RNA sequence: AACUAAUCCUAGCCCUAGCCCUACACAAAUAUAAUUAUACUAUUAUAUAAAUCAAAACAUUUAUCCACUAAAAGUAUUGGAGAAAGAAAUUCGUAAGGAGCUAUAGAACUAGUACCGCAAGGGAAAGAUGAAAGACUAAUUAAAAGUAAGAACAAGCAAAG
RNA sequence: GAGCUACCUAAAAACAAUUUUAUGAAUCAACUCGUCUAUGUGGCAAAAUAGUGAGAAGAUUUUUAGGUAGAGGUGAAAAGCCU
RNA sequence: UCUCCAGGCAUACGCGUAUAACAACUCGGAUAACCAUUGUUAGUUAAUCAGAAUAGGCAAUAAUCACACUAUAAAUCACCUAUAACUUCUCUGUUAACCCAACACCGGAAUGCCUAAAGGAAAGAUCCAAAAAGAUAAAAGGAACUCGGCAAACAAGAACC
């Protein structure tokens, strides 16, 4: 068919898949907080 | 294909 | 008040007493028409129905009957020279109907109440 | 940058003067001119 | 080609400053003063290279070994990382075997 | 009532309102409590009166008569501030020698970096209290390469900051 | 006072089909929020009897306006015979 | 800012925000650095021009730009400009004063018309006092009006305004009792209940 | 796609999502999902009476201002404790045990505004 | 006799030298779907670095990657004894500058921003008057390609004699 | 990285009329799919449009949240899928 | 006012001021008028719509108009026993032509009710060329076309491998 619309917003899954939260939960994610405020980025997660 | 862009800057010119 | 702690209350505690105020508040002219007796009023986002009640009528000894609000959302789509979305303060409208019939409009303030013969050659000159 | 070539307008003038009476793109592209003037010469 | 429109600034140079009438005394420091301290003594220039020249692997070797231990993370990953490919380089390549 | 959130009804229309200067940190020294108190609510409305006015300027696309005066009276407030939390700070030195007023404690966050934490008040104690034991207060050794980093970037950044001085003495000096 | 979209309904406390279709009295009881005390206290004093005739008005509008629908009158074919209910 | 240009308009005037919007990059100006202990000159003090086109003229100084060292005499070093011009008036032509740095003039002798230079110099009182570097002398600090152009001494009382005599009146009672203290006592609020235990964490 | 950068707020994500405007909570949440409102907990201005006042928000220009010396605890407690103990010293009836005499206060447990930790908000 | 344009100098940067640190930012909020004032379900890094690449392949192996200068010494040793690797004993030592960059350069940086990706992440471009703009923003240039001023006139690598 | 897609768990929703009967049966919409021809081909479209066709009470379609992750996952096996 | 077309109003997920008036006429709409664009000012008002106390004891009997009727795939807190508390209205969502597709994209998008009472405009002015695309009509013949009845048809029937 037509590809290109990936994208289904959903603001639950959004913020599961990709938030703070979800983030701190693993060390191998806190690793990806850490890098993110060395780089000096505005937004460190969703 | 390849997708590049670039943006309309909104340049004052005013000075 | 705002930007202050508020002290816990268990089961017995006494009342709580704010001595100064940090909510100061603003009445606006009506965006829209409004009954005779609705005010309007721009409020701190942390103030609360029940203490624009309490505002007005002890610091105001004006009598109210009712009030309802809303949370306005700024817009954040104008950019600036450099292509950053400026955020419009979002803040908190409240209106207000006065009460024994009392009757307010906002008032009307700021009531504020050569030679075609000659063309081009100085007239200067005498000569 | 610590060293550029700040006197190569005069090195195209040389190519470019012996070309001005071609006809064409030749009398005035560098690249262009200093082709045909070899030829011409 | 474009060229400037206008004449740069002049540059004047005070040739009898005092860092410039003074350069080159205590060159012969030690044969005239019973060789107490040799010449390369008088150096001023990185801790690694003083009184020392060498070729480019030779020099990121040497920068290592003084101040290997106080470098950053960094600059010493990119120091390994130009010691490899000056290694690979001089001892693999070159028209001359 | 509602009429106080307007000014004088006389002086609507006019360009310029004359004002008196405002209070002083120093005078509000002086006065007691009981002043403070009282004054702190005179100045409130001011500060409402012309919060409304200065509104209802854009609204009507007219400038704002005497816009100096809220400057003024916000100032004033806060010498009020100012001097209440003075008086009220000095007495909890004495009672006490605390010198912040609310608890707090230097703790460190899982991202290897030394916080103020400000705590807050809870109904249970905090080994009971299972929100409390989701928040952490220590880091794990894969922080110990990330705050190496940051010291190297904040040298790098001193280190260019102090070279650039050097320079623009050395442009002052040449023109002088 | 908001808008919905939701089904419209024509209902008189019971469907066409029965025989009792007319109106003789209707029974109220006024909320709680809403009793003599507590409208005091919001100092809204004159709403005591605003309440009821608000009720009195919205409830046999509805229960008269819907008698009527049955007897087969609506806005175009104005009633004939007027149409009498009561209220408690 | 970094890039902020500092002119001859008061700041945060229209003018200022034209000449300096925020995309503006201008090549910073070098200003030789002057202690605030260093500079001597104030507004309403006489000096002498050293140099210029009015060089030897002496005026008054009406403004100081501190940040670009600038001192501004008033009705001298000055150029012709057009003031209200509209589309259908050319406008009325004026004299504008330009903006002297401080090496181009001097200060003046307060008895004697002279450039004579002083030296900063505290008194028997203590107070910090310019003296002359030659024939040593007081020269007093020069009264001027307030820019904003309030008047202290012919002010008038007005509705809003406190009285001199009651600003000056203190009633301050030192005592160990809080601001929320001291107002039930005053205002005779009464309450016996008590905070239960709060566990702060 | 979805912009990060903007703030979190209730206006947005699904109905179930809400989140306060920083509003204190004035009541509790009973069973059933009812709303128990505690006046305790809705704050009460203390409005002081006004008549009489003779301070004004603005000051007259003539009036001239003060050395500005912030309060300190020292200069507190040699205005009000230490006349109190200096005379006493003299007459001889001072003690540690009796500090509280001149107005100290062993613990804040018990006032009413509590100095530390702040049971009062401004 | 000019349009498009071009000219420009300081914003910052680079490498050293010296130097451990004691820049941990009112008040309020945030680990809940971060930045939502109070109880519910509580909270915790990692077993040996690999491979590319070299040995003209590849399979043991392959400097750096992974403890003071100089000398002993590329020596003794190690190694499909091949490519290659490589000591020690023992001697010796008191240690602010620029034949750097100047806006396609120097850092990616005016900014980790805009923009792009669900995310990890990737990642820009540019500015230029004067002492004064409270002097109607200067100048400066047959100057690039591109046009115009001024379409063309049998025949041809467009020129040369 | 499973908001696309393969599969699964949980909580749910849609199916008119007609004839059979008592159903992975029939005619045929909504809806799902994508046999054929034509146009398009930097297209409306990085797979569409116009017709024509297949299924349409079922191994049915659809919605919401969650789970399985690359030495792997899933697979009514096309070495098909996993932005 | 006339001519003609036939998915429309709400809800959810999503989006985040694109809503509305005024003023401008640089930019955006692939051109104009007008604004969806720029700037300024406004806006969405809920006790009913929507979202966010403790310890025990114990449940054989679907749904389908649930009666009849059968079947098989076997199918949605309550009520009690005791303890504790005895009179409350705060907070948040609410706008728009909107979302996923770089786009004001002939594409994708769930549920409720209804099928015009709601929603809309295929042609900027011209002109009648070839070629190309689409629709309709056909004297006689009726697959003689073609790899093949592909496409089309006033046909849409029958049998076979
Ligand atoms: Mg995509
Ligand atoms: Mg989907
Ligand atoms: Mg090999
Ligand atoms: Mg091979
Ligand atoms: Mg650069
Ligand atoms: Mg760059
Ligand atoms: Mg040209
Ligand atoms: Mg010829
Ligand atoms: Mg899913
Ligand atoms: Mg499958
Ligand atoms: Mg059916
Ligand atoms: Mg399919
Ligand atoms: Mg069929
Ligand atoms: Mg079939
Ligand atoms: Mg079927
Ligand atoms: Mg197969
Ligand atoms: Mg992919
Ligand atoms: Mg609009
Ligand atoms: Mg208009
Ligand atoms: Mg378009
Ligand atoms: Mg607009
Ligand atoms: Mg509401
Ligand atoms: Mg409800
Ligand atoms: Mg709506
Ligand atoms: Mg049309
Ligand atoms: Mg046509
Ligand atoms: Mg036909
Ligand atoms: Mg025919
Ligand atoms: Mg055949
Ligand atoms: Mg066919």
């Amino acid at each position: 068919r037509a590809r290109g619309n990936e994208y289904q917003p959903s603001n639950i899954k959004r913020k599961h898949k990709h938030g703070w939260v979800r983030r701190l939960s693993t060390p191998a994610g806190v690793q990806v907080i850490l890098r993110r405020m060395l780089k000096g980025r505005k937004s460190l997660s969703h | 294909t390849k997708s590049r862009f670039r943006p309309p800057t909104p340049e004052p010119k005013y000075k | 008040a705002r930007n202050v702690l508020y002290p816990l209350y268990q089961l017995g505690g006494p009342q709580l007493r704010v001595f100064r105020t940090n909510f100061f508040i603003q009445l606006v002219r009506p965006g829209t028409a409004q009954p005779e007796d609705t005010v309007q009023f721009r409020i701190p986002m942390e103030m609360t129905r029940v203490d624009l009640r309490n505002y007005l009528e002890q610091i105001y000894n004006v009598p109210v009957a009712a009030v309802r609000t809303r949370v306005q959302h700024g817009s954040n789509r104008r950019r600036d020279h450099k292509n950053v979305r400026i955020k419009k303060p979002d803040y908190k409208v409240a209106y207000v109907q006065l009460a024994h019939g009392q009757t307010f409009t906002f008032p009307d303030l700021f009531p504020e109440k050569s030679d075609l013969r000659c063309p081009g050659i100085p007239s200067w000159f005498g000569l | 940058l610590r060293n550029r070539l700040t006197d190569r307008y005069w090195r195209v003038q040389e190519v470019l003067k012996h070309a001005q009476h071609f006809r064409g793109r030749k009398n005035r592209c560098y690249r262009l001119a200093v082709r045909a003037v070899t030829r011409a010469f | 080609a474009f060229v400037r429109l206008t004449l740069p600034p002049p540059k004047v140079v005070d040739r009898w400053n005092e860092k410039r009438a003074l350069f080159g005394v205590y060159d012969n420091i030690g044969i005239l003063g019973n060789f107490e301290k040799h010449p390369k003594e008088l150096i001023k220039g990185p801790v690694w290279l003083r009184g020392w020249r060498g070729n480019e692997l030779q020099r990121c070797v040497r920068k290592k070994k003084f101040v290997g231990n106080r470098m950053f993370i960094e600059d010493l990953h990119n120091l390994n990382k130009r010691i490899s490919y000056l290694y690979k380089h001089f001892n693999r390549h070159g028209k001359y075997r | 009532g509602l009429e106080e959130f307007f000014d004088d009804p006389k002086n609507w229309g006019e360009e310029k309102v004359k004002s008196g200067a405002s209070w002083t940190c120093q005078q509000l020294r002086n006065k007691s409590n009981e002043d403070l108190h009282k004054l702190w609510y005179v100045l409130l409305k001011e500060r409402n009166m012309l919060l409304t006015l200065e509104q209802e300027a854009k609204r009507q696309r007219l400038p704002m008569p005497s816009p100096e005066r809220l400057e003024k009276v916000v100032d004033s407030m806060d010498n009020v501030d100012k001097v209440v939390q003075e008086r009220e700070d000095a007495l909890r030195l004495l009672q006490t020698g605390q010198e912040k007023p609310r608890p707090g404690a230097w703790r460190r966050d899982i991202f290897g970096r030394i916080v103020w934490h400000k705590f807050k008040q809870w109904p249970i104690p905090w080994y009971l209290n299972k929100r409390y034991n989701r928040r952490r207060f220590f880091a794990m050794p894969y922080v110990d390469r990330f705050i190496r980093l940051r010291i190297e970037k904040h040298a790098r950044i001193e280190a260019r900051k102090r070279s650039l001085q050097k320079k623009k003495e050395k442009i002052l000096h040449a023109k002088f | 006072l908001f808008r919905r979209q939701y089904e419209n309904s024509i209902f008189t406390g019971s469907k066409t089909a029965d025989p009792c279709c007319y109106g003789h009295t209707q029974f109220h009881l006024i909320p709680d929020r809403l009793k003599r005390e507590r409208l005091i206290r919001q100092n809204q004093a004159e709403q005591v009897e605003a309440v009821f005739r608000a009720n009195a008005i919205a409830s046999l509008f509805a229960w008269t306006g819907a008698q009527a629908m049955y007897q087969g009158f609506w806005s175009e074919a104005d009633v004939t015979r007027p149409f009498v209910s009561q209220a408690v | 800012s970094p890039f902020y240009r500092y002119g001859m308009s008061r700041p945060g005037s229209i003018a200022d925000k034209r000449k300096n919007p925020p995309w503006s990059r201008r090549r910073p100006v070098v200003v030789e650095p002057i202690s605030d202990e260093d500079w001597h000159l104030f507004c309403g003090d006489m000096v002498e021009i050293l140099e210029g086109k009015d060089a030897g003229k002496q005026g008054k100084v009406v403004q100081v730009v501190r940040q670009r060292n600038w001192v501004v005499l008033e009705g001298l070093n000055t150029h012709y400009r057009y003031i209200g011009r509209t589309k259908d008036h050319r406008g009325t032509m004026i004299a504008s004063e330009a903006p002297l740095l401080h090496h181009q003039v001097k200060l003046v002798d307060p008895v004697d018309r002279k450039p004579t230079e002083i030296q900063w110099r505290f008194t028997e009182a203590g107070e910090r006092v310019r003296v002359s570097t030659r024939s040593g002398r007081i020269i007093p600090k020069p009264e001027f009006p307030r820019a904003d152009g309030i008047v202290p001494e012919t002010w008038t009382d007005g509705p809003k305004d406190t009285s001199v005599e009651d600003a000056l009146e203190r009633t301050y009672v030192p005592r160990l009792k809080t601001l929320e203290e001291d107002v039930m006592e005053a205002m005779g609020i009464q309450e016996t209940r008590r905070f239960k235990k709060v566990y702060w964490y | 796609g979805a912009d990060r950068m903007s703030k979190w707020t209730s206006k947005r994500g699904p109905r179930t999502f809400t989140k306060s405007r920083g509003a204190k909570k004035t009541g509790i949440y009973t069973s059933d999902r009812k709303f128990v409102q505690i006046k305790e907990m809705v704050p009460e201005f203390v409005v002081p009476d006004l008549t009489g006042f003779k301070l004004k928000p603005y000051v007259n220009y003539r009036a001239p201002a003060g050395i500005d010396t912030p309060l300190t605890a020292k200069a507190l407690f040699q205005e009000t404790v230490a006349p109190a103990i200096e005379k006493d010293f003299k007459e001889g009836t001072f003690d540690a045990n009796n500090l509280e005499k001149y107005g100290f206060e062993p613990t804040q447990e018990g006032k009413l505004f509590q100095l530390y930790p702040k049971n009062f908000p401004r």
